[PDB]
């Protein structure tokens, strides 16, 4: 398919890799009783297995020669053979969580920046406050790009600078 | 210059808070070179929040 | 010998002279701060380099600065 | 005319490894040592 | 105010003797000693290491460096509100008093000396390295 | 009572009681989810 | 006081041992000695750059003469396949008979070194054939030494001192070396290839006994001048050319074929030929470009004053910079530094690649050696290049003369530098580590399966651009119904085609997740070095710890513990710990590039491909595992030919953790004990007859952190290069 | 002499689980290298019963620790020259601690 890599339901060293692991875990569940413990954690561990590579075959992933899922990081080419959910779709989660942090984070500074004692609002949390914007921030993409398109998300040049410049 | 207890603006540039805000004590009627007594509510490295400056080193911003 | 300078940004208030251990500043008349006192470096043959007049100096920027320059027996302070 | 003899090394390795050495470092360090007038 | 002079023969404090003394710049180069007046007999720190007993009256002691004899003074005038003076002494038999060489201690103001070493100017006045470039040595924009 | 929840809006304990909430979180996520790679 | 350095009084009137060890350091800084004026600083310069120049031709006589005596190029060119090459005869009198048994290999002989330079190929390929030709080449390289060696003492002479309007001459220069030194030269050597290098090739001795008689095309010149230049591109060598013989063998002196020789793996003697001739003729035409005393030219301070672009994007453009590119050395040192630094890795990684000599890539220690020889060159330029930056902001730039122009702005810009810096290598470094710690613990916990391996779909695009047909992109060089294949298809890309699809060279390696890792881990080591770099550069002239940093220097040790301390705040502390980043960013890219062609040469490419993508294949599969026939190579039960490298690979380690002595204790704890030895030698008797004339000190701070950077890195060096060349020569 | 001593074990998630090795007697887990099997079995311990409560002990020593903590210093605090009886202390804790300890240890 991609750069030459075959699919992994169709990869040969993908079915031989999940035969072995089958085999190790098999070959140390084959000196226990059947009803005892460490045998139900074996055969736990057997389906998780078993549901682990079937889940990878079933999601279309690609394995190259070692029988190994490969991702595809390229935007159109994930998109167009079916690929957005290995790169394309945890970039867009992880930016939004992110941002998510790092908005509520900036709100509650500039929420302790105006009182008397922001350093001790910094030492102990203002528990209330910082619930109430960690709710609030759910909404941080639109008040991001309208903070950017007011010119408030910026500081202007009073900012501290070195003796050079 | 600038009376007492107004914010003004540094300008000396080797100065820690260069570009930034202060709060005026006192200004100094003598014939000394660096009359203005400022206050900055965040310490240098020294640990220093009080410094003096000129007349043309204050901006009231 | 190192290069000790006072600049005119001093206040008087006699900390560097407290703290040098060497006896190489003191303090002399003045009009130019509200102390009427300004340090001076007579004897910097004798001065190491510490720099703790620079920790004691209060202004910013630092009044008094040591500029490490050529040694000599007495400023790295060597008892042999 | 150009092939250096079979004896070669026996003196070149010793002379360049002990001897010059130790007229060099002792040559530099009376230089080093030197007073001014 | 008057320039004193060195009593060589001042009795010294009563101390068992360190391995931290003096070495072969006191007998080539120059040594220092220290001279101060107690009121009572008082036991202090030697800055070289160890204890020792001061006497009751004229003290006298000899050190290497510069910094053993304002470490003493400083212990000395801090502590047992003492006035020490130490001078400079070379194998010649030369000797140079100072601190106080003024008589009145440097961390007052006296009106006589003379300021030596003030830039009349702030620090971010001085010029550029560059245009003290290829003097006779190393320089500092600081030092013009 | 006043002082303890003080104490506990302190920034230590706050961080580990916010730490062991989002470790907790991953870590039943992961029981229920088993081995997520993809989506 | 004493003598000793007459370059500095100051130092001079010093008492201590301080005064040896920074007479030794501040020899060749010429700009801070005693009466130093700027004519007699670039005469001295000038001197010194011919001492250079004959140590250089000494060396390379010394190469010659060596192999010339003790070597077995005669031997080595009848079958340079199954022959070691020679570097030079062993006198040791410390050896036992066993050692000089182990070292005396063959065909030799005593004890020899068997060489790892490349020397025998190279010289091979440029039509040496005997030992007397090296013998002559020795003789005159040596001539060449004393020649330049003797130049320098003459245009030392006060009748031949040149003035300074000589040596701040640009066009003059840039003309002169553009078109004579580059293109004359590569013209030159374009007559050498085509007089002898390849005729030596096809069979045919050309000496300088019958150059005049022996004509290097069956009609010559009478092509070159009726225009008809495509008669010397006629019958090329065949592809079953046995080299050096008259086998399969052609006529033509100036192909463009692509690729490889069939036999020697190689690039071809016709191409490289046409390639000098090309780049001669276009370095003799841009060598008159600029305006000396002929009227015609260009002025280059007319050309920056004009490249200043209109809406004051980049404010005054390039004003002023003729003045400070002309006046300052340490600009001109950093850009030649910068350009030779970024040649190297050129050459390095072109060499590994498409490799030029004679029966090379079949040496693959002399492949890994000259890989890792010029990687590690390259770092120390690069970082060189930064650090004669910093010393030109501090000692030559001057704020007046480039008021508002780029070099200004990028000080007035350098906290945004800074922080985008800072802000790369901190993801680079969080994902490489994150995705290698990941990976680790799927292959801890039994499950491969789990591992993040994403594939190098960018570079293979470039790949299939560049003609490689294993990926399936197929275009523009890949696909056959291009536009490019089908223009480049009747002259170049026929041998191109063959050699980037043969699996079997270094041509365009298969790369994948591994490979994705590893070069993120690579410009994880870029940036942060650049990172470090740059922060020497821009924040040398001050910050706000400390605005005054011009006026203390270069190379300071620190401001005290005021202010909170500040330990290591100079440009030449910032460059200092840039040292270590370089060191491990070539330690990296010489573990991939070894590694990798290890897997290549073994034959197991899916070792690398399936180990390297977690540190603990990386640690148990190169590390551990090509070190078993090094440090075998002496034992109890006797000793082999690898007992040097064993040696050598135990000293490195030493040097490296003597160096972490200097690096973390600092000075005050060995100028105490210093001085309880001056008081034990003082007073122990008949040993305090003898005296020291210099007093003893415990070394500086500056000159510790020197010490320990110079024995880390001998220690790092001598460590992988025992390493690389025990294991490449052990196993091949 | 064919059992390896464990007492740790891991819960089975995110494959940490293999962890959990055969360390003999039907049980799987980290063998543990502190001795205190040995330890265990020297003091005449047979039951996993004896154990529970020692542990039960063992938490209630340390509940009368930091109990002893907050009385001696919030409640009621010893004076200085109580802390300067070293002669005492040393009477003590040569004999009751050491001498009693390995007195009643002998029992
Ligand atoms: C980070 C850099 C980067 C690189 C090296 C690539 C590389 C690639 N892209 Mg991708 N792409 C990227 C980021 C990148 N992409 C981003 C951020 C987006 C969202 C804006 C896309 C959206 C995208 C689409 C919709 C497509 C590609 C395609 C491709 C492949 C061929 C195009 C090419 O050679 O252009 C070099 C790449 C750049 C100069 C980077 C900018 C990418 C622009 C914005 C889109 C280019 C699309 C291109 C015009 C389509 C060519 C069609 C092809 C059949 C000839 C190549 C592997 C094509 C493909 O699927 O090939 C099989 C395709 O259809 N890309
Ligand atoms: C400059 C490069 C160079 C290097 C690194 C070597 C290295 C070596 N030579 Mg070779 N040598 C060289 C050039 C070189 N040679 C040249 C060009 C000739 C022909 C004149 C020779 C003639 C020669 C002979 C006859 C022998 C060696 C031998 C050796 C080996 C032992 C060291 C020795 O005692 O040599 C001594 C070095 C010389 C005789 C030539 C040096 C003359 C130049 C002008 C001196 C240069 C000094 C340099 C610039 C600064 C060094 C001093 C400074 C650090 C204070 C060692 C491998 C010995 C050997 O083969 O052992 C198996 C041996 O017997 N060499
Ligand atoms: C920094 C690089 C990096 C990246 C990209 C990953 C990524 C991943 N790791 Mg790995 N890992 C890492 C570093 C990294 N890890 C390190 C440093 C260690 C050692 C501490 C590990 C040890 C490790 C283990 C033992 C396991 C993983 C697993 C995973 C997968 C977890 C998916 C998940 O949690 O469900 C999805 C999570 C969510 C949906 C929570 C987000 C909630 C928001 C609201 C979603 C919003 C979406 C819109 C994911 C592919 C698991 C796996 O099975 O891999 C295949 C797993 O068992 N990691
Ligand atoms: C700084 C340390 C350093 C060292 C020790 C080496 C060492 C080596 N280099 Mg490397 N190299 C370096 C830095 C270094 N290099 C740098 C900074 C660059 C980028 C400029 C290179 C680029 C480079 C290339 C491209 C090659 C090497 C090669 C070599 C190896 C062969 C020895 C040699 O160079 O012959 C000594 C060379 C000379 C004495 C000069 C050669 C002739 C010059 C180029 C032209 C002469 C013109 C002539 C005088 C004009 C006459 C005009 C006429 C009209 C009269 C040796 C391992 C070669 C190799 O790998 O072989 C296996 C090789 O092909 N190096
Ligand atoms: C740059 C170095 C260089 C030097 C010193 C030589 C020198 C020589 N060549 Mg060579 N040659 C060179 C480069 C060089 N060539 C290149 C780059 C090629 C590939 C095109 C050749 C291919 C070549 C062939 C095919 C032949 C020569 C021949 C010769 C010899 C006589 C040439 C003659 O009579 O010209 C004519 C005299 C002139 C004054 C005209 C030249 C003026 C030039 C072009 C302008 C100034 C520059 C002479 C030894 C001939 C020979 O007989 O060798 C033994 C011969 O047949 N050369
Ligand atoms: C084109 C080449 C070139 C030239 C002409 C110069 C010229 C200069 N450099 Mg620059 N520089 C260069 C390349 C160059 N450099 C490179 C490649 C680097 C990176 C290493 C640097 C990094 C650098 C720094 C950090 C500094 C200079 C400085 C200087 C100036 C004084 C040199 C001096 O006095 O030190 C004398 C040289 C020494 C004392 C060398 C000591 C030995 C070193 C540490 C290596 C020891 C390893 C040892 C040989 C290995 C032995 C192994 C054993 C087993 C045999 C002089 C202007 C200095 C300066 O400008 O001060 C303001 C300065 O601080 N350079
Ligand atoms: C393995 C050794 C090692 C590592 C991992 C680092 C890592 C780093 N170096 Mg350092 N450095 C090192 C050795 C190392 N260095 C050495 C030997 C020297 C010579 C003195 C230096 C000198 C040096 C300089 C001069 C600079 C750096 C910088 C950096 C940072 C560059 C940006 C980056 O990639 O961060 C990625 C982040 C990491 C690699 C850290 C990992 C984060 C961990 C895994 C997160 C926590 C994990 C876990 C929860 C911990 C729990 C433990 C608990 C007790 C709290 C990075 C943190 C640069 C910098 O600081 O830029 C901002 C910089 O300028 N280094
Ligand atoms: C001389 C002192 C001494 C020694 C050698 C022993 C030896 C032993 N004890 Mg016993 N024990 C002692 C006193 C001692 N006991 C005292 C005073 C107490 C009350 C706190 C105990 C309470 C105790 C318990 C509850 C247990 C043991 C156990 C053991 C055995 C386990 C290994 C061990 O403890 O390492 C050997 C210890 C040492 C080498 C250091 C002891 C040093 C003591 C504390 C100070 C003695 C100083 C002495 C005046 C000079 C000695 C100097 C130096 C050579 C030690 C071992 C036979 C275990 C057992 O019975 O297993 C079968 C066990 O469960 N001991
Ligand atoms: C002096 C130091 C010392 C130490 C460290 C120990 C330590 C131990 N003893 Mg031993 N014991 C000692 C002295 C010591 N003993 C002496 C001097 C005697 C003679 C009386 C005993 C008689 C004795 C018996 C009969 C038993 C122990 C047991 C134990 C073990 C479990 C006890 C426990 O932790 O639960 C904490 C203790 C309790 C929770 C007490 C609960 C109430 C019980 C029923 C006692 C009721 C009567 C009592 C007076 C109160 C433990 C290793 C038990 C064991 O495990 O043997 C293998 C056990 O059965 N000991
Ligand atoms: C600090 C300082 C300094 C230094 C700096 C440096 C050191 C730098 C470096 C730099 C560098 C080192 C850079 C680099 C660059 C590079 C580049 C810029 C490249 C480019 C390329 C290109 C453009 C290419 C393209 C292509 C391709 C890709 C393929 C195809 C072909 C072609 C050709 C098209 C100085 C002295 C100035 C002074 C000031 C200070
Ligand atoms: S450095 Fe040491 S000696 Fe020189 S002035 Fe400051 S304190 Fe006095």
């Amino acid at each position: 398919d991609i750069a030459g890599l075959t699919p992994c339901s169709e990869s040969k060293a993908y079915a031989k890799l999940e035969k072995k692991e089958l085999k190790t875990l098999e070959k140390r569940l084959k000196q226990y009783e059947a009803d005892s413990a460490p045998a139900v954690a074996l055969k736990a561990t057997m389906e998780r297995t078993k549901a682990r590579f079937a889940n990878y075959a079933k999601a279309g992933l690609l394995c190259g020669n070692d029988g190994l899922p490969h991702l595809i990081a390229d935007p159109g080419l994930a998109l167009k053979y079916g690929h957005a959910g290995e790169v394309f779709i945890p970039t867009f989660g992880f930016l939004y969580v992110a941002g998510y942090i790092g908005y509520v984070g900036r709100q509650y500074l500039i929420a302790v920046k105006g009182e008397a004692k922001p350093t001790d609002k910094e030492i102990i949390i203002d528990v209330p406050l910082a619930t109430k914007l960690a709710w609030q921030g759910a909404g941080w993409p639109l008040a991001a790009v309208q903070e950017l398109q007011r010119g408030t998300l910026l500081e202007k040049e009073e900012n501290i600078t070195v003796s050079p410049r | 210059g600038p009376k007492r207890g107004s914010l003004v603006k540094i300008l000396r540039p080797e100065s820690y808070w260069f570009n930034q805000v202060g709060k005026v004590v006192s200004v100094d009627q003598s014939g000394v070179r660096y009359p203005v007594v400022v206050r900055f509510e965040n310490q240098n490295y020294a640990g220093v929040t009080t410094n003096n400056y000129a007349l043309d080193e204050v901006v009231a911003a | 010998a190192h290069i000790v300078k006072i600049y005119d940004t001093c206040i008087g208030c006699t900390q560097c002279v407290r703290a040098c251990p060497l006896d190489v500043l003191e303090m002399v008349p003045w009009d130019g701060c509200k102390a009427s006192q300004m340090a001076s470096a007579p004897r910097t043959e004798d001065c190491v380099g510490c720099k703790r007049c620079e920790t004691a100096c209060p202004t910013d920027f630092l009044s008094v600065r040591v500029y490490l320059g050529s040694e000599s027996t007495r400023s790295m302070g060597l008892s042999y | 005319p150009f092939v250096p003899p079979s004896w070669a090394p026996s003196v070149f390795v010793p002379l360049t490894g002990l001897v010059l050495p130790a007229i060099a470092m002792a040559t530099l360090f009376v230089y080093i040592e030197k007073e001014a007038p | 105010w008057t320039v004193p002079t060195l009593n060589p023969d001042t009795p010294s404090p009563i101390f068992g003797g360190s391995t931290g003394g003096l070495l072969r710049k006191a007998q080539t180069e120059e040594f220092y000693v220290i001279t101060w007046e107690a009121k009572k007999e008082q036991i202090f720190e030697m800055p070289t290491g160890g204890a020792a007993i001061m006497r009751q009256g004229p003290n006298l002691l000899k050190f290497g460096k510069k910094e053993q004899c304002l470490a003493l003074t400083t212990q000395l005038r801090n502590k047992f509100k003492l006035t020490p003076c130490f001078y400079r002494v070379f194998p010649d038999g030369k000797v140079q008093y100072l601190h106080p060489a003024d008589g009145v201690y440097p961390e007052k103001v006296n009106a006589g000396r003379v300021g030596a070493n003030q830039n009349m100017r702030r620090i971010g006045q001085n010029v550029n390295p560059i245009k003290v470039k290829f003097s006779g040595r190393m320089m500092s924009p600081a030092e013009i | 009572m006043k002082d303890f929840t003080t104490y506990l809006s302190t920034a230590p304990v706050i961080a580990t009681i916010w730490f062991t909430f989002t470790a907790g979180l991953l870590i039943e996520i992961n029981r229920y989810f088993p081995d997520p790679l993809v989506f | 006081h004493k003598l000793f350095p007459k370059f500095s009084q100051g130092l001079a009137q010093d008492p201590t041992t301080r005064r040896i060890w920074y007479g030794l350091a501040m020899a060749h800084d010429f700009e801070s000695h005693d009466g130093m004026t700027e004519e007699n600083l670039y005469q001295k310069i000038f001197a010194s750059h011919f001492g250079q120049l004959s140590i250089i031709f000494l060396w390379t006589s010394g190469n010659l003469f060596h192999v010339a005596w003790q070597g077995n190029f005669e031997q080595w060119v009848t079958d340079p396949v199954h022959i070691r090459p020679i570097a030079h005869a062993i006198w040791d009198p410390h050896f036992g008979q066993p050692a000089v048994e182990a070292f005396t290999r063959g065909g030799a002989s005593g004890p020899v070194n068997i060489s790892t330079s490349g020397v025998y190929q190279w010289w091979y390929t440029i039509g040496m054939r005997t030992n007397q030709d090296l013998y002559v080449g020795s003789v005159f390289l040596a001539l060449v030494s004393a020649i330049f060696l003797f130049a320098g003492w003459l245009h030392l002479q006060p009748n031949f001192q040149p003035s300074l309007s000589w040596f701040k001459d640009a066009e003059s220069r840039l003309n002169h070396h553009l078109s004579g030194l580059f293109g004359v030269s590569s013209l030159a050597w374009t007559g050498h290839l085509v007089h002898v290098a390849i005729p030596e090739s096809r069979g045919q001795h050309v000496g300088w006994d019958n150059f005049l008689s022996v004509l290097p095309h069956p009609q010559g010149l009478t092509p070159f001048f009726t225009g008809n230049w495509a008669a010397y591109a006629q019958s090329p060598d065949t592809a079953s050319h046995v080299f050096g013989t008259a086998q399969g063998s052609g006529q033509a002196i100036l192909t463009f074929l692509g690729g490889f020789h069939p036999q020697t793996q190689s690039l071809w003697l016709t191409d490289m030929a046409h390639h000098h001739l090309a780049i001669a003729v276009i370095f003799i035409v841009a060598g008159h470009m600029y305006r000396t005393n002929f009227g015609i030219g260009h002025r280059m301070q007319a050309i920056l004053e004009a490249h200043t672009p209109p809406s004051g994007s980049l404010g005054a453009g390039h004003k002023g910079l003729f003045d400070t590119v002309n006046n300052s050395l340490h600009f001109q040192l950093g850009l030649a530094l910068a350009s030779v630094g970024t040649i190297t890795s050129l050459v390095a990684q072109h060499m590994y690649s498409l490799p030029p000599y004679a029966f090379q890539a079949i040496d693959f220690t002399t492949q890994a050696a000259l890989y890792t020889h010029h990687q590690y060159i390259a770092g120390f330029i690069m970082c060189g290049a930064f650090a004669h930056g910093a010393i030109f902001f501090i000692r030559d730039y001057d704020p007046e003369q480039n008021k508002g122009n780029v070099l200004a702005r990028m000080l007035d810009h350098k906290e945004a530098l800074i922080s985008h810096l800072s802000w790369v290598s901190l993801f680079l470094g969080f994902h490489t580590l994150g995705l290698y710690v990941h990976n680790d613990v799927m292959q801890a916990f039994g499950t491969p399966e789990k591992q993040i391996l994403i594939e190098p779909v960018f570079a293979q695009w470039i790949q299939a651009a560049h003609g490689k047909a294993l990926y399936g992109f197929d275009f523009l060089l890949s696909s056959k119904t291009s536009a490019a294949f089908a223009n480049g298809q009747s002259l170049w890309l026929p041998g191109w085609l063959d050699a980037i699809n043969n699996n079997q060279n270094s041509l365009f390696l298969t790369i994948g997740p591994g490979d994705f890792l590893v070069h993120h881990a690579i410009a994880l080591g870029l940036h942060t070095t650049t990172l470090i770099l740059v922060k020497g550069a821009l924040d040398a002239r001050g910050s706000k710890l400390m605005p005054d940093k011009k006026d203390f220097g270069y190379s300071f040790p620190c401001d005290g513990p005021g202010r909170g301390g500040t330990c290591d705040i100079s440009a030449y502390d910032a460059f200092y710990l840039a040292v270590f980043w370089m060191l491990n960013t070539i330690g990296w890219v010489t573990f991939y590039w070894h590694w990798k062609h290890l897997t290549l040469w073994q034959g197991n490419v899916a070792q690398f491909d399936e180990s390297s993508t977690y540190l603990m294949g990386w640690l148990r599969d190169y590390l551990w595992l090509n070190s078993s026939q090094l440090i075998n190579g002496y034992n109890p039960f006797g000793m082999n030919s690898l007992s040097v490298w064993a040696w050598t690979f135990l000293f490195g380690h030493l040097i490296y953790a003597t160096g972490f002595m200097f690096l973390i204790s600092w000075r005050g704890y060995w100028q105490e004990l210093i001085e309880t030895l001056v008081w034990a030698h003082e007073k122990t008797p008949l040993a305090n007859l003898v005296y020291w004339k210099d007093k003893p000190v415990a070394l500086s701070i500056v000159q510790a952190r020197l010490v320990g950077l110079a024995h880390f890195s001998v220690g790092y060096i001598f460590t992988y290069a025992a390493f690389l060349i025990a294991s490449t020569s052990g196993r091949f | 002499t064919h059992i390896k001593p464990s007492a740790q074990v891991v819960w089975p998630i995110v494959g940490q689980e293999i962890l959990n090795g055969d360390v003999g007697g039907g049980f799987q887990g980290i063998q543990i290298t502190s001795g205190f099997f040995q330890l265990w079995r020297a003091s005449g311990i047979t039951s996993e019963l004896q154990l529970y409560t020692t542990a039960i002990g063992g938490l209630v020593m340390a509940a009368a620790m930091f109990f002893a903590g907050w009385f001696h210093y919030h409640k009621a605090a010893p004076k200085l020259e109580w802390f300067q009886n070293v002669e005492s202390m040393l009477n003590h804790h040569l004999g009751g601690l050491l001498g009693l300890g390995s007195l009643a240890w002998a029992g």
